[PDB]
Formats: C-alpha cells, sequence, structure tokens
C-alpha cells in the first residue's frame, strides 16, 4: 500500500590601561 | 656621561616611625643614546638607604 | 538604651540628590565615535 | 525642615511679543 620583571606591584597595577572600544554610527 | 637621565619609582608609602622611603632606580639613558637597566637602591647623599 | 536603639536602626540612610530640569551638563566621550557609514561629503557647485 | 529648591521662576513684567518679524517658514 505504501512504498518505503614582576615588580612594581602597586604602581604598575595602577598603570594597567583602560581600553574602551570605539563605536560606529548607524 | 653627565646629564644622563635616571628613572625610578616608589610605592607602599611609609609606616609610622619611618622617615625614609625606598626608591628603586630602573633605567638610565646616556646623552648619546646608551640605555642600561640598573635596578638599584636609591639612597641619600651619603648612601643611607631610601 | 532606647535612644541608642533608635539611632543604631535609623542612622544609615543614604542621601538623595535633586537636580532640576533645564540644567546644563556635559558628556565626556569615552571612545572614538566613527561616522563613516552614515555621512558623506560633496561640493556645492558655484553660483 | 528643608525642602528641595524650585528652579528660577521668570519675572512677569517685561512681556513683549516673540515675533518681531513674520518667519520665513510661514512663507511670508
Amino acid at each position: 500500500l505504501t512504498a518505503g620583571g614582576g615588580g612594581g606591584g602597586e604602581l604598575a597595577e595602577k598603570l594597567q590601561p583602560m581600553r574602551l572600544s570605539g563605536s560606529s554610527a548607524g | 656621561d653627565r646629564g644622563s637621565k635616571v628613572v625610578g619609582f616608589y610605592q607602599g608609602g611609609l609606616r609610622q616611625g619611618q622617615a625614609r622611603i625606598f626608591v628603586q632606580w630602573s633605567r638610565i639613558e646616556t646623552p648619546s643614546g646608551v640605555v642600561i637597566n640598573l635596578d638599584s637602591p636609591g639612597t641619600g647623599p651619603l648612601g643611607e638607604a631610601g | 538604651s532606647a535612644a541608642a536603639e533608635a539611632l543604631r536602626n535609623s542612622i544609615n540612610i543614604p542621601p538623595t540628590l535633586y537636580k532640576n530640569q533645564g540644567e546644563r551638563v556635559n558628556i565626556l566621550v569615552a571612545r572614538d565615535l566613527d561616522f563613516s557609514d552614515v555621512y558623506s561629503l560633496e561640493s556645492i557647485p558655484t553660483k | 525642615c528643608a525642602s528641595a529648591p524650585k528652579p528660577k521662576q521668570p519675572s512677569d513684567f517685561n512681556r513683549e511679543p516673540v515675533n518681531k518679524t513674520v518667519p520665513v517658514e510661514i512663507q511670508r
């Protein structure tokens, strides 16, 4: 039917960069 | 030579009873471009620490 | 003490800030804003 | 005891017309 160096701990920690990613207008 | 620029840093502030801060000098630049990484204690005029 | 009991419970109430309307303010841009996709330039012919 | 200040209320004395000349957006 159906088919299928390490030092400067405090100062160099204060100098860690803050890098904010840019934006593109829409 | 003379006029070389030395760069250092400090951190941690002072405790009570301390009147000297530990400075570490990191690099020095000769007026002709030489650069050597001396990581040395900074002292006073007569070699007293900090 | 009842006075200390009242103070301990109601002492820590943070303040409230009231800024009016029409005030002048700034925005300090924190990132590079790119307007290349939405504008373009052309020269206006003389006369 | 202390309440939030109100913004400046303008004085109601020097009342003058806004429109000294008809705008061009009206096309006149």
